This record gives structure tokens, sequence and C-alpha cells, in this order.
């Protein structure tokens, strides 16, 4: 009676992804003294 | 200070996820504690050379350098603690770490906001309240295959067509076709319902303590 | 009080479901009506005499008889009445019939003891409260093996592996096989917070227009 993954699911999936990788990976730069 | 500019994370509910990157790799556990590791590339492998663990209510952090030469193989699963480690709480944690404790902040922030509370099935469309509260993100899948995403500032229509735009104020959505409205309203409405829907069971869960009262998946697509 | 034979069936929420039976199939469909049909078979071919149709709160039947008696070879999905009906309210319903109806307002009342209407996850079982109130059955999945099913009188348990025992009041065997107490004690808790959860949501739903409140899902797979 149950379902899985549906395009909304996934599209969902996709934008976190998306957003993730959007992330700003210079702010774990280190030495700020 | 940190708390200026932050709030303490909370990661509470979220499911496990890794996400790996040319710097570092941060991740959700099952235990929904944030772990954020920095990696260095060497050899031809990579290398470990300090890791951020948060709490679930982002209080306490842990930071642990397992200092030695090549630093930590990095593994799938976040590596055993040393003896070298720390432990602060979030208003007593150093100047340092403060960039790292940020970029975890909207990890997590970022997660919640494509993170299901309450799933409901309407006549007409599939509407999802996310967890990213307060003023959280609230977004309706029409079955007739209209699109609406609503945040705190945004409202987003993508028609049928695929034809997409962003409607930011109530001016601008009264600039209408006087159909795409019933659109619009019964979204509405649907974020009426899982509003309220939310408060008188986060209502109930307050009164208890037991496993979460969420996600919800309230009826079912017809 | 001739109708207290029997409360009105009602087939809201319920999927669609067929059971044939040696005189007669049984028969819930989409719109969430129940259907009657009296079979019959002539060299291996069977067909129906006649055929009960009964809304989804059981308070209108509705009594028609296909070919005008001389039947209709069967079909899986029932045939649409004619012109010729004949049609009653609950109380009014002529003296006949009620093998019939009743027939299916147990059948009914068997889909809703097997229809789950709250499905609870907890961070050890995963409870199930069924659609069959007042007399709702409640169901408990330990993964590691253990049942427990609550309702009218038999609260049943089971041992991790295909083992059983079994219980019927709540003073004597309540106070049995304690280190397996914990769990009718958890059971009851769960069956307490799946009963409260029904309440305030049936409220609400009851206040407004929208889209059925039932059946829920309540937390994750652990």
């Amino acid at each position: 009676e149950d379902e899985e993954y549906d395009e909304e699911d996934y599209e969902r999936e996709k934008e976190l992804q998306q957003l993730l990788t959007d992330l700003p990976h210079d702010m774990l730069d280190d030495d700020l003294s | 200070t940190l708390r200026s500019i932050t709030s303490p994370l909370v990661a509470h509910r979220l499911k496990p996820i890794r996400q790996k990157t040319k710097k570092a790799v941060v991740s959700i556990l099952d235990s929904e504690e944030v772990c954020v590791e920095l990696v260095k590339e060497y050899a031809s492998q990579e290398y470990v050379k300090e890791v951020l663990q948060i709490s679930s209510d982002g209080n306490t952090i842990t930071i642990y350098y397992p200092n030695g030469g090549r630093g930590f193989p990095l593994a799938d699963r976040p590596p055993s603690p040393t003896d070298n480690i720390s432990r602060y709480s979030f208003d007593n944690l150093p100047e340092k770490y403060w960039r790292k404790y940020q970029y975890a902040s909207r990890f997590v922030q970022l997660v919640r906001s494509k993170s299901p509370k309450i799933t409901y099935f309407t006549r007409y469309a599939k509407c999802i309240l996310m967890e990213n509260s307060p003023g959280a993100d609230f977004e309706v899948w029409f079955y007739d295959g209209v699109k609406i995403h609503k945040t705190e500032d945004f409202i987003q229509v993508i028609e049928k067509t695929g034809k997409s735009y962003t409607l930011k104020s109530e001016s601008e959505v009264n600039s209408l076709k006087e159909e795409i409205k019933m659109y619009m309203d019964h979204a509405n409405e649907g974020h009426r319902i899982c509003l309220a829907l939310e408060s008188i069971i986060s209502e109930e869960e307050r009164k208890t303590r037991s496993a979460p009262f969420f996600p919800i998946i309230i009826g079912r697509k017809p």
C-alpha cells in the first residue's frame, strides 16, 4: 500500500545536489590569523 | 562573536547524506550528527587533516586532529576520534572554525529546504511543506502538470508548458490570468492546511516523549 | 429497531477489492460503492441473476436484475443498471435482501480491519491502526520478529520465529512473560498515541473542506 520515489522526489533530490555544489567551498579555507 | 552572525544548526529528523568534493566531505550521519571532514590529496590518495562533528541540536562541537604523518585515510564513513581531541559548546567555540561552522550551518539549512515534513495529497495536487522552519518552503506539484514553489520571499510558477517565471510581491501575483489564481489559491489553501496540521501535531508531540511525529504523508495520490 | 441487525456499512477510504464466493461476488469499486452479485452457472458458465449496489455510506441501496432475469455471463467488473431499477433507503429496506447487503456489511467491516488508517514508525517497531473503528485493530511490527494484535478481545502475541502464544483478558496474562511484558506496555503506548492522533486530526478534518486526512504515515523506517 506504499510507494517509492516519484518524479517530485527525484527532482527534489537533484535540486539538493546542485545546491550543495553551489555551496561556497572557499569557506573551508584555513589560516585566518 | 560567533552567534553574532549565526544560530546553532538543527539537523533533527534529517536523512543520512554524504557529499564528496574536491576540498572536504560534509555529511549527516545516522545519529543525525553533522560531520565536516577536511580532505587533502597525496600520492594519488586522499588524506584527512581535520574533522568537525556537530551535535544534532548544534550546541556541542567536537574537533579532532588525528595528527600524524599522512593524516587520515579517506573512507566512506567518518573516522574514529583520536586522543588529541577537543569539545566546545556553541558559545565557547574559538574564533577559529567559525568559517567552518557557518558552512555546516548552510549545508544543513539547504538539506532542510529539500526535506519533506508534511506531504498532503489533494484532489488536484501533491503538497509538500519542507523542514526549514520558520517560514519553510512550500512546493505544489499539480497532477495537471503545473508546479508552484513558495518561499518566504518568493512565489514561483511553472506552467504545464514549462513556461516559468517568478512572482515576488502581492502586486506581482495580482498581475495575473484569473485562471492561474486558482492554482495559486488552491496551493495557498493547501499551505494553510499544512501549517495548521503541523501545529496541532507538533503540539501533541511536546505533550509526548516518543519517536518523532515527522515526516508525515497524508492521503494518497489518486 | 429492525435495522439493529447491523449498522449501515462504511466503505469510505477503502481501496477497490473483489471477493468471489460460491453464491455471491462482493466487490468494492472505485467511487467506494459495494456490489453484491448473486451468481449462478449453467454448463460451467457463470452469470448474475441479481445485483445489489450500495452507496459508500450504506444508506442507499439499488436493486436491479440484469437482462430482465435472463442474467449476464459473468464479468469481473459488475454491469451497469438499466432504466429498470428499484431503490430504497437503509431503514425502509424491504424484509428480503437482508442476507444480502449485510453479507457486504460484514465484508466491508473485514476490509476495514485490514486497511491501515495510521502508520507509526518507532525506534523499535512499526505500529498500525486499522480503519475498523470503534474496535479498531492494532498491529505492531518489530522487525526482530515479535508482533501484537489488539482487537475486540484476543490480544495476540508472536514469538520472533514462527513461534506464537495468545491471550484473552486484562487481569492475568498481562503479568506473564515479563521480559516480554515490555511489549504490551509498549504497544498500549503506541495504541494510545495512534488513538490520540486520530482524534485530533479528525477534528481538524471536520472543520474544513479539503481532501481526506486519512490514511497517514508517521515517521520513517529504521
